[PDB]
């Protein structure tokens, strides 16, 4: 059991969720029709962490698609495993949230949601026992920053001890593919941060910087950044699906992920990624994917763990390896890191093994690092949001809806909060000397 | 008749078991499906199982031991495995969702639930059972289920079946090599409750162990299935005497008089000498001499205490196969008489020696040597304090900031439970120092 | 035997019936000349129920199609199995109810009552043990309402202790396809209350409900309404018909669904119906039926259940399940709606298996639920047939064919009194 | 010799009243057909069946048995059975209408027309039977025949027949798992009329024997049919002493002596203890001393009241297999030993033990392990005052509104009938307490 409902929320939510769900049917070799033609029984054992067993032997995703753009649908059954998914856990509206936190939280979201939750409570009554739920929703566009942040809200309300990930994609300011992106995202973190459990900051920018330097990709489409995201989805969540040598599970992330509440952002990476041309030389072993998983490259977010430094890490290793030599390997980094590693709280990288490793592939690894480099990327949404509100700039579209300017100032106070926390960690390794402080 | 109960608890618990009753079910020729070959035209082998197999009455042999897991991964495998039809359905008892390395999950939330169910189990065996020597319990003190459920198990047994001794196999962190976080937090809780229910603790750290493969099995790539067959071989030793005959017999019952002088200072440590490489077991005599002297080498302790620091309050040799008591003699006097091996005063005559005919078996895929003498010395160490020192002091960093708490507190354990555990750890320590302290 | 004496009255009435005759056919295995052409002997072990069994071998169900209008005797003749039926049985008036109570009621239908009386005697006296009628009829038209009233008023009066079940369309505001709605249906219900043991109160709005929703129909016709509540109609009487591993019949429902017996308007729902498209992906286990039947979407009644309480609910699952897995379910509903559950009479759920599964399915739930919710769409009719009544208006119709305002005035007394006493009961606390 | 009338009324009658037929059949090796082949040369089984079966002397045995309901429905279904030609056509009454769960129409109405040809029927077997022991009654106290026709027998049967026993098998509804709302009502109306007229009532709860199928049988999804199967094993196990040779004999008549000590007390609980999955009896010893524990589990009574709440008064153990009486004798003197079982001040000797040498019969297509040994054991317990309690105030809350009475009263039950049997059945839970008293 241990199963796990997935909500793919807004335009971005749904092709993640798309690709995702092709990713998890290659490994449990469930084929697009949703009947299994897998070699390995393994595959079968575990299954129902993702699937609910339909009738004639099908498997259908427990996936909840939700948008407010009736488009989306069309896209999501164009995708091959498009006619996994189950027509009535396709819940769209009409207008759209039109890049508008308040359009997808507080008017046209805040009548769908309750149609949601009514396929949301379906869902996870059929589970025996529910570990939690996967929200994938982007923190830029209205829809999935909207209706995203008022689901999470309301399941939250509902099942507070079950456990709610969130892998969200963060606006950047290089990509800036929208004007307002500012604005959703700030009144975004303050609603995930009071109701998310642990929360994945993805950033286009790095998936892109990871396409033209770690692999090397001539044209790397939103396919492809949607591939390395649905990889590591799979890897943050295996040692459920399958067998480890050291098993591991969501709320056991978790619990060693998040030493205090509130600081509960993350950065996910994929270590045995690599060029397709620079395959022959490299050689796959536990030590030559421990340095790539600590590259800053690797990182799926714009801030570089060097600024930061780790108040914990996790390592999700797949494959056949020798446990001591990965233990050798995790103690070895804490060693060479002496800075980026927090003083108090010791061992401060964690390490599950899972025996089966992702198709193609001999070993692989799953990194996930709540770091102080994370407030580093909230501070652009910051300086960027503060710079629009000092004007009070697209703000007569959020206040239409019915928001008012308390809003988005308790949003600002509140990031702005969780950023003064994540420097606090640096400042509880300034303990260094009793008699007195290392300024001067 | 020399029966043991064995309760295993939690990942590290259940794995450890897995190798054990692959050792059993080689020692006594029981095979997978549970029935002994009936060959030799005697019953020959009649009645050594006694100890650890209970007779049907159909000639189906059932393992004496109940397997529990707040996660059905573990257990799934071995329902899942060659030893699928020895184990009794119902002595694999399995829960729905894990601890996730959170004592008080294991000790209040999830736990209260099994434990009920596993007593009930532990009394059907306990019936079976006449004249039930001891109940031998293999539990991980950095992990949730086997620090949380595993104390709450212990203390339950310590009212309910009174005398029966509790012989305890405790999988303590090692300091430089972790594999989670929040772990000191765990094995400070569970070692409290340890402390007053268990009769003799003997402690194994997996790094030390680690370390044993790369020296002795000369492995440079060790798993914890080569670690666990190493543990399985230690316990085989220590029961040996019941099972097999031998010239001077101990029994679980003994070590428990001639280990522990005072009650708080039953934690021991363990070393297996005979850990040799077919490689280089070719150019070796392996006398007596020899293997007891191997025995008392500071690396070959199997918990990561060195114990030249520590004066020896009592050791417990236990000899198997070409074992002369005459050879042993001298062994001993030799280390008696040797500076590096120091013995507290008011122990005069530490040594309880223990000589079975019985050769260890070599296990086929296993990383040993096929070897005609052994022995396991189980040692009460004032070295082993040190360890206790560090468990302590990567507490003290924690517990400052309040570092993980939150998870604890939420789970049903009050704050101050940290406080008292840590209290009385301290006293511990202060007691180990004052037993060390030379007579006044 | 206990054989059940279809009456299918009004327009509405005489199309649900013609569909229900069709659906029962299929599962008796009845060919549409009356000749048996079923694979398995279970099918005829207990046709007697719905069937008397004429010469030659034929099949002829004990339905008494009548209605005003002779136009409607085409409309039943056009039908598939529209052969099925008995000339003698078919009675039919010539000018038409012109959707008036009161012309059904008081002047052309009390004329005919006494001709179907005499089939009514005749088809029920055949029966060795009637078990009762399941009167079919629509309270918005003048026939079904009128005539279907005076006719269930005439049978009870003669057979008081045989059961008196009516599968009655009640008119919904959102249709609202005739203006006298309101006047015919508040002068229904002060019939039905005193006169019918049962009463299934069926919606329009509501089975459209389920044909745009829980089914997907781009063109849901009368037909496809009609289907569902056929569906029902099947369900609610299988136990009969069939084997169970736990057995009931209309008597136990009645039994066990009327606390007191003013407060006999049920909802019935069908739990297996889905979507075409949505069928590879939906489960078909107890599990699933159950969250489904007791959705309030599922229910063929306007009112949410939600707004009510269930004053007590029957079950009535078809196909092979384990009784265990049932009972589970019925209690983990309990539990849940701790609130849409009466306080006083606990256990409020009644389940009843019936082996024999509806043709083409493997399992399938049938769902009967006295709720105090039921209150809430006779306050429509209500507030609707009073704005009428303030004024008098469309009065002079009714007030020609000889009814007095007196008879206006206590028809909404006496609905009145009804949410009255679903309202106590709702909010009532022990 | 031996004689048993056999008297099926209600569903739950008959189709407990069919499981029962086809264990008997099976037991003594009469076909459907009702002839036994004679085999073994020599009439080896002859005399064995002449408890259930009379020989109509043509080599035809016909069950000594009434079936009876005021449905048509479940008779018609053993007439168009397997066992069609078995039972005697007239032996098979039915009824045009049922009772609709009413005890009124099946205790005035509509009963009253069908028990003047039952009790004809009973007179025809009754003369056939030389030295009768017993009249065995099937009836749901939930359902209107059971209740209401049941009681009616009860009555008339007790005026007629006057000493011959009358041990009813009564299927009472359980509190949690209701398959009436009207259950209540009907059930004390019954135990009324029951408390008088009955010699010794075994009190058997759907919902405790559907956990027993889940937890012993592990089926996820048990039937009534999987139900009526186990029911039929305690009945056989109960009458087997008659039946098959044993050690130590009992009786119908010997129970109504040794298990009631006050007349109005005869409610008692049941429990058979060797039901084990096939899959789980390969790991089972299944020695006497087990049994007779698995026994006296709270879990294992068939009636769902936890009988460490109650003291038990006298407990009825029948014993059928490979079954010693040395072996019985220590497994009694530790239950009466252990805490956890408490027997009343007054029964200084509780236990009547009977040993068959007969093993029970593994049905084909039947959830259970063939098994050398077992246990039934017929328990009076001041717990039994716990269902009592639990009927009442599910029907106080009823009779507060006169929930469900005009159809009651409507069917010729004077209302002040209810008031009555409450006021009798507040009475017996009175007495319970009062016999449950230390003595003064
Ligand atoms: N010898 C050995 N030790 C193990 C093994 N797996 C885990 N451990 C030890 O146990 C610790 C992790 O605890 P687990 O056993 O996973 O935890 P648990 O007690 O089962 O509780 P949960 O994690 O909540 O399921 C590691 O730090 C090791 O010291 C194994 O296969 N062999
Ligand atoms: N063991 C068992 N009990 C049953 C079965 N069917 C019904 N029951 C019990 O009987 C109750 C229902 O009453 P019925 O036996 O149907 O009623 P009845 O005595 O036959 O009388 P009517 O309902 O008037 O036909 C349930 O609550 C159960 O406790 C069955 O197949 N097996
Ligand atoms: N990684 C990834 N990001 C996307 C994709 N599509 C859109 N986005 C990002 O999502 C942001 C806007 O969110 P979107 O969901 O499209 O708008 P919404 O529908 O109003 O929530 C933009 O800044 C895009 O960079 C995709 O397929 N993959
Ligand atoms: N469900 C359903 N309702 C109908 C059908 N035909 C008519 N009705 C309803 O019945 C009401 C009028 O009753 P009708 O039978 O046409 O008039 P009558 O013949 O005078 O009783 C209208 O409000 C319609 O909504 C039908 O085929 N199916
Ligand atoms: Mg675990
Ligand atoms: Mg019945």
């Amino acid at each position: 059991m241990r199963e796990i409902v997935h909500i793919q929320g807004g335009q971005c939510g749904n092709q993640i969720g798309a690709k995702f769900w092709e990713v998890i049917s290659d490994e449990h070799g469930i084929d697009p029709t949703g009947t299994y033609h897998g070699d390995s029984d393994l595959q079968l054992e575990r299954i129902n962490v993702y699937y609910n067993e339909a009738t004639g032997g099908r498997y259908v995703p427990r996936a909840i698609l939700m948008d407010l753009e009736p488009g989306t649908m069309d896209s999501v059954r164009a995708g091959p495993f498009g006619q996994l998914f189950r027509p009535d856990n396709f819940v769209f509206g009409q207008t759209g949230a039109g890049n508008n936190w308040a359009k997808g939280h507080y008017t046209e979201g805040a009548e769908l949601i309750d149609s949601v939750l009514d396929v949301v409570r379906k869902e996870a009554e059929g589970c025996d026992c529910l570990q939690g739920f996967q929200i994938t929703h982007s923190l830029g566009g209205g829809t999935g920053s909207g209706m995203g942040t008022l689901l999470i809200s309301k399941v939250r309300e509902e099942y507070p001890d079950r456990i709610m990930e969130t892998f969200s994609v963060v606006p950047s300011p290089k990509v800036s593919d929208t004007v307002v992106e500012p604005y959703n995202a700030t009144l975004s973190v303050h609603q995930l941060v009071e109701n998310a459990d642990e929360c994945m900051v993805i950033d286009n920018e790095a998936l892109y910087d990871i396409c033209f330097r770690t692999l090397k990709l001539t044209t790397p489409t939103y396919g492809d950044l949607n591939h390395l995201v649905s990889a590591a989805m799979s890897g943050v969540t295996c040692c459920l699906r399958f067998p480890g040598q050291l098993n591991s599970d969501l709320r056991k992330l978790a619990v060693n992920l998040i030493p205090f509440p509130r600081l509960h952002f993350f950065m996910i990476g994929f270590a045995p990624l690599t060029s397709r041309g620079s395959q022959q030389y490299r050689a796959l072993t536990v030590p030559e994917l421990t340095q790539q998983m600590f590259d800053a490259k690797n990182m799926m977010c714009a801030a570089d763990p060097r600024h930061g430094r780790y108040l914990t890490a996790s390592a999700l290793f797949r494959g056949r390896m020798s446990t001591k030599e990965v233990d050798e390997q995790m103690l070895n980094v804490q060693n060479k890191n002496s800075s980026y590693f927090v003083e108090w709280i010791p061992n401060n990288i964690k390490s599950s093994i899972c025996d089966i490793p992702p198709k193609g592939l001999k070993m692989a690894v799953t990194f996930v690092g709540n770091s102080t480099a994370i407030q580093e990327m909230f501070k652009r949404v910051a300086e960027q949001f503060t710079a629009m509100f000092r004007r009070k700039a697209f703000l007569h579209w959020y206040t239409g809806e019915g928001m008012d300017e308390m809003e988005f100032t308790e949003a600002e106070s509140n990031m702005n909060d969780l950023v003064s926390e994540y420097q606090q960690y640096q400042d509880a390794t300034a303990e260094e000397e009793g008699e007195f402080e290392e300024e001067e | 008749m020399r029966e043991v109960i064995s309760i295993h608890v939690g990942q590290g618990g259940i794995q450890v078991g897995n190798a054990c009753w692959e050792l059993f079910c080689l020692e006594h020729g029981i095979q997978p499906d549970g029935q002994m070959p009936s060959d030799k035209t005697i019953g020959g082998g009649d009645d050594a199982f006694n100890t650890f197999f209970s007779e049907t009455g159909a000639g189906k042999h059932v393992p004496r031991a109940v397997f529990l897991d707040l996660e059905p991964t573990v257990i799934d495998e071995v329902r899942t495995g060659t030893y699928r039809q020895l184990f009794h359905p119902e002595q694999l008892i399995s829960g729905k969702e894990d601890a996730a390395n959170n004592f008080a999950r294991g000790h209040y939330t999830i736990g209260k639930e099994i434990v009920d169910l596993c007593l009930d189990r532990i009394r059907k065996l306990a019936d079976n059972c006449t004249g039930l020597q001891g109940f031998l319990v293999f539990n991980s003190v950095g992990g949730g289920t086997g620090s949380g459920l595993g104390s709450l198990l212990l203390e339950r047994l310590s009212v309910d079946y009174g005398k029966k001794s509790k012989l305890g196999f405790t999988i303590y962190p090692s300091p430089q090599v972790s594999t989670a976080v929040v772990e000191p937090y765990n094995s400070i809780l569970s070692t409290h409750s340890l402390l007053e229910h268990t009769d003799v603790a003997v402690m194994l750290d997996n790094e030390a162990i680690y370390d044993i493969c790369r020296r002795n099995l000369d492995i440079e790539r060790p798993t914890y299935t080569n670690l666990n067959r190493l543990i399985a071989q230690v316990i085989s030793s220590l029961t040996a005497s019941l099972r097999f005959d031998g010239a001077l017999n101990v029994d679980i019952t003994e070590f428990q008089t001639n280990l522990v002088p005072y009650p708080r200072i039953h934690f021991m440590l363990s070393s297996y000498a005979p850990i040799i490489s077919a490689e280089k077991a070719y150019h070796e005599q392996l006398s007596v001499a020899e293997i007891t002297n191997s025995a008392f080498e500071p690396a070959n302790m199997m918990a990561k205490c060195d114990p030249r620091h520590g004066k020896y309050m009592a050791c417990s040799m236990m000899y198997r196969g070409d074992v002369v008591p005459k050879d042993v003699n001298a062994s001993i006097a030799t280390i008696k008489t040797k500076r590096t091996i120091q013995f507290v005063d008011w122990c005069p005559t530490g040594f309880k020696v223990g000589i079975n005919y019985q050769p260890p078996t070599v296990v086929p895929g296993g990383d040993l040597a096929k070897v005609m003498r052994a022995v396991c010395m189980i040692s009460n160490s004032t070295a082993i304090a040190e360890v206790f020192s560090r468990l302590d002091h990567k507490f003290d960093l924690m517990y400052a900031k309040r570092a993980f708490v939150h998870w604890y507190v939420g789970e049903g354990m009050e704050e101050g439970e940290f406080s008292e555990a840590r209290e009385d750890l301290a006293a511990l320590e202060k007691d180990y120092e004052e037993v060390g302290i030379e007579t006044a």
